[PDB]
């Protein structure tokens, strides 16, 4: 049950998607990006990512609305 | 000349709703239909269908009919919704291969060279594939007739699509042995594989049933391959098959030493992440 | 008619079942393996020859006997190893 | 009246032609026929679909061309069985589900002729496996608005079960349409010969897979594994240091051994048990 | 005919004006990533027919 | 109106072929066809007229459709060539008509034998009394040359219309190649 | 391995409480989202 799931999360990803990137993270699960319309947002991760393939300065992808990393 | 055949889990279902809705008839019908679809890359692919008014008395079962005109405007309609849609062939139910699946083939090749069937199953029990098709050819040839021609079995399986893999793991919801580990293998092909060579030991088997006794065709072009098999089988274990076997268990089964030797000290670690937050939160909280 | 443990046949022997003589059964082999009608290996100093791939021929309802007998305790060893997959990586997956 | 227990049972076939006509022209908004058979005052049975055909390049839901659904509608009524338009479709591509104000239009000229036609929604995006974006609805009249009346009368506990999205109480529910609950039609006749007929592997263990490049890519992994094991020879002896809360923030630029580590023994454990085992059924098998 | 070309207007005015972009690169088949001439970059798919 | 459905059965047989009828035997037959397809139609809009044959091929030359473009442009270079086999020619102009939109329209068929067939008379009453527990009314015209006198299509017809048939007819051939718009001025004219 | 699982699990222990988010947060998110459905 818990597989069925770890699957339907990334209904998120889909296609409308908009593109920032990385600054830093507060936390655990939880960090600041700036988006390419110049603001920058206190966002929150999606879980699957692999958090050791960041910060470089990495580019990211955000959800259109609500605005978190995908 | 074809590879192989891709069939969608929509056409699958398009001949059994099909099926219902001539299940009242009782007696005696076969689902006959025309079926839709391209083929590009030398891969044919089945999309879509449809089923024709048929009929078919027992008494000189040599007279079927295609109502043509039911068969011209609703392709004329599925160009008309989908340009890149097209006629692939036809199908039928497919039982047990009934008699005018010879020539209804050759009433219905003026719109496809190569006018594939496909046979499909309405009573589902089986260990493999229940989707059947065949191939038309044709042989000015050895002994039969003057005129011969024979369907041959062009490989079959279910093709999947990324917008219909939504649909049906939608559409299960019952069981789906998913996460692959070092036991997926053991029933997809290790419980079931050696269970699938049965039925394949057993097919000739079938075919050995004219001994003495049988029908009266006796081989001439089948006793070739038969011929071949039993001399291809594979090589006895004197030669260093032996000695190269044991080479490699110990070579495979070192990385196996290694590998286990790693998860426990792994697991080990993971002990004293846990006696760190036992020990040290007794005294702290209580 | 040699079975699929050795057919491995020796000069001597073709010199005894076609009585020809020595110098000319390579020059036989090299036209055999030419057209086809059987592959196999040729060797020279221990005067054998393994040959592995011949041609298949046509048989009677007699040749179907032992093609029917060798397939059929064949079968029950497909029945007898998968017995110990079904019984021992039975709680593996019900 | 109507109880707000509606109840609208579908199908197996529809669903695969409401995606695959949604999906293979998705940016311009689709639309097609739901021929169903209609049942009592409470519930609705669609089982058949059929799609109709656009009319020019734009984004909208045009209108109906009555040349088309009317030979269309004697087309299978000569071949297989009569049924009777019980609504109709259309697809927003990305969005969600919501009546727009060009898609309440067109249905308002199809509650006319029967006061049940039911307007559906399908997204064939948004949908993964556990979703199929869907939420049929249905107009309530403008009248009862002024009046300020609260339709549909609740008088079960079946209604207000699912939530609407805030995106679609944006537009115009709860004030021009509802909501309705559905769920599937599934039978043994369909539902096993999908089952067993969609990842069949066929011999594909009773294989060696590239015998040379097995014991191959047993090196492959377990070169680079030693000095992943030397970053587990080094993370482990920093520790007894800040309070490995803080070795959760400060480890998301570099690798870690702990996780990656235990990684590839999954890796060089099925690659190897499989392979092995397979080679020894072969020797008994095969003569 | 004077109601002909003012039939034309009557449907005329449905169609949508549509933003001009840029493509990058191309991650996958349907994967495209481009930038508006407006101002941020975007992820984007296609048809299937183009 | 009165709910039939006119069906025509055409002869491509090969003894049809040569030219004692003055323009052809083919055109001949055609334009007769033509004039009682347009009687069908103008009594009746609900009559549809397409054609099959009763050759070695019972082919669906035409598709039956209220149409009869297909069946102008069919029956010009038509190859009447074949041997005729009215056995199976029952069965395809029976099955045919259960294949139809409506079964309340009364069964009417036409058939034009101009060849001599090798029926079994014992063979075509067994399908005369499976067409009698089928209550299917059949005239049948002939035309062309056959056995004179024609030979088992008396009683076919007699074991057709029996258990109070009494409705159809059998319209003989002339033997002599006479201008055949005047042959078939009967059954036009009435039943 | 398996000892160092089965002598492994016993730390598991007060668990507390699983909270989903709130009442009254998830009550303000309501009503928050109640504002933007009327705007
Ligand atoms: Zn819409």
């Amino acid at each position: 049950e818990f597989l069925h799931a770890q699957e339907e999360v990334k209904r998120i990803q889909s296609i409308p998607l908009v593109i920032g990137q990385f600054l830093e993270a507060v936390d655990q699960n939880t960090a600041i990006v700036g988006s390419t319309t110049g603001s920058n947002y206190y966002v929150r991760i999606l879980s699957t990512i692999d958090r050791e393939l960041l910060k470089p300065n990495a580019s990211v992808a955000l959800h259109k609305h609500s605005n978190a990393l995908v | 000349a074809v590879q192989k055949v891709v069939v969608h889990p929509l056409v699958l279902l398009s001949v059994v709703d099909h099926f219902n809705r001539i299940g009242k008839v009782g007696n005696q019908k076969r689902v006959v239909g025309v079926l839709l679809g391209s083929w590009q890359k030398k891969v044919l692919d089945v999309s879509n269908s449809f089923a024709v008014p048929f009929d078919e008395d027992d008494k000189d079962d040599s007279v079927w009919f295609l109502d043509h005109d039911y068969l011209e405007n609703m392709y004329g309609m599925f160009k008309k919704v989908n340009a890149r849609e097209r006629i692939v062939g036809w199908y039928h139910t497919g039982p047990k291969l009934h008699k005018n699946d010879i020539a209804i083939n050759e009433l219905m090749k003026r719109y496809c060279p190569n006018s594939v069937l496909v046979i499909i199953d309405v009573k589902p029990k089986d260990l493999g594939l229940p989707t059947e098709a065949y191939i038309s050819v044709e042989e000015v040839h050895d002994d039969g007739t003057p005129t011969s021609k024979t369907f041959e079995h062009v490989t079959s399986e279910i093709g999947a699509e990324e917008a219909e893999e939504v649909g049906v793991e939608h559409l299960l919801r019952d069981i789906k042995d998913t996460t692959v580990g070092t036991l997926s293998q053991r029933i997809t092909n290790q419980v079931h594989g050696l269970k699938g060579l049965n039925s394949k030991l057993l097919d000739i088997r079938s075919y050995l049933e004219k001994v003495a006794t049988g029908k009266l065709p006796i081989n001439h072009q089948i006793i070739y391959q038969l011929q071949d098999v039993f001399n291809l089988l594979p090589d006895v274990s004197l030669q260093e098959f032996v000695k190269a076997f044991y080479l490699k268990t110990n070579d495979q089964m070192v990385v196996v030493y290694l590998a286990s030797l790693i998860r426990s000290v792994v697991a080990l670690h993971n002990l004293i992440n846990n006696k760190i937050a036992n020990r040290d939160a007794e005294k702290k909280e209580g | 008619t040699r079975p699929a443990n050795h057919r491995q046949l020796t000069f001597e022997e073709i010199a005894k079942s076609a009585k020809i003589t020595v110098n000319e059964v390579e020059l036989l082999v090299m036209k055999a393996l030419s057209v086809g009608l059987v592959k196999g290996s040729i060797d020279e100093v221990d005067k054998r020859v393994h040959m592995t791939w011949v041609q298949p021929r046509v048989l009677d309802l007699q040749q179907i006997k032992g093609m029917k007998d060798r397939l059929e305790f064949w079968c029950t060893d497909v029945k007898s190893m998968e017995m110990l997959v079904e019984h021992q990586a039975h709680d593996i997956l019900t | 009246a109507v109880d707000t227990a509606e109840q609208v049972y579908i199908s197996s076939l529809a669903l695969l032609k409401m995606l695959k006509h949604g999906r293979a022209g998705v940016p311009m908004e689709v639309m097609g026929l739901m021929l169903g058979e209609f049942v009592d005052d409470y519930t609705v049975r669609v089982i058949d679909v059929f799609a109709m055909p656009q009319s020019g390049t734009g984004v909208s839901v045009e209108a109906v061309d009555p040349v088309f659904q009317a030979k269309m509608l004697d087309m299978l009524k000569q071949t297989g069985r009569p049924e009777m338009v019980v609504g109709w479709y259309h697809s927003h591509p990305g969005f969600g589900c919501w009546l727009s104000g060009v898609d309440i239009n067109t249905q308002q000229s199809f509650e006319a002729l029967s006061e049940r036609a039911v307007a559906v929604v399908v997204d064939p995006i948004q949908s993964v496996k556990g979703k199929v974006v869907i939420d049929a609805f249905r107009l309530i009249n403008a009248n009862m608005m002024v009046l300020g009346h609260e339709p549909r009368q609740t008088t079960s506990n079946l209604g207000h079960l699912n939530k609407p999205s805030i995106q679609a109480l944006i537009h115009g529910l709860n004030r021009h349409y509802y909501s309705i609950t559905i769920n599937y039609r599934k039978n043994e006749l369909e539902q096993k010969m999908l089952l067993n007929l969609h990842k069949k592997s066929w011999m594909e263990g009773l294989t060696l897979q590239d015998y040379s490049e097995h014991c191959k890519h047993n090196e492959s992994v377990v070169k680079e594994m030693l000095e992943l094991a030397k970053n587990y020879n080094k993370a482990v002896e920093e520790e007894d240091k800040m309070t490995p809360e803080q070795l959760a923030i400060k480890n998301v630029g570099k690798q870690d051994p702990k996780r990656h580590l235990e990684e590839h023994v999954d890796v060089l454990m099925t690659s190897n048990i499989v392979q092995c085992l397979a080679a020894m059924l072969d020797t008994v098998v095969f003569k | 005919k004077q109601y002909e070309k003012s039939e034309n207007d009557l449907k005329a005015l449905q169609s949508v004006g549509q933003i001009v972009g840029e493509v990058l690169k191309q991650l996958t088949e349907e994967k495209f990533i481009v930038k508006a001439t407006n101002g941020p970059r975007y992820v984007v798919g296609c048809r299937r027919q183009l | 109106m009165v709910l039939e459905s006119t069906m025509v059965c055409v002869d491509n047989s090969e003894y049809m072929r040569n030219g004692d009828f003055l323009p052809t035997r083919l055109q001949a037959q055609q334009d007769a066809v033509n004039i009682v397809c347009h009687s069908k139609t103008r009594s009746n809009p609900e009559n549809n007229v397409g054609l099959i044959t009763l050759a070695n091929d019972c082919e669906v030359l035409t598709t039956l459709t209220p149409d009869t473009g297909r069946i102008l442009s069919k029956l010009h270079t038509v190859q009447p060539k074949g041997k005729i086999t009215f056995c199976t020619g029952i069965r395809v102009a029976h099955l045919a008509l259960k294949h139809r939109q409506g079964k309340n329209h009364k069964m009417r068929i036409i058939a034009f034998v101009g060849s001599p067939v090798e029926d079994n008379e014992k063979d075509l009453v067994k399908l005369a009394k499976r067409l009698k527990k089928e209550k299917v009314n059949v005239d049948i015209i002939n035309f062309g040359e056959e056995e004179v006198n024609t030979e088992k299509l008396t009683a076919f017809v007699n074991t057709l219309n029996g258990k109070d048939g009494t409705g159809s007819h059998l319209v003989t051939v002339p033997p002599g190649p006479s201008l055949a718009d005047a042959l078939i001025s009967s059954p036009i004219l009435a039943g | 391995h398996n000892m160092s699982v089965k002598a492994m699990r016993f730390p598991p222990k007060s668990y507390n409480k699983d909270l989903e988010s709130a009442e009254e947060r998830r009550e303000r998110e309501q009503q928050d989202l109640e504002f933007a459905k009327e705007m």
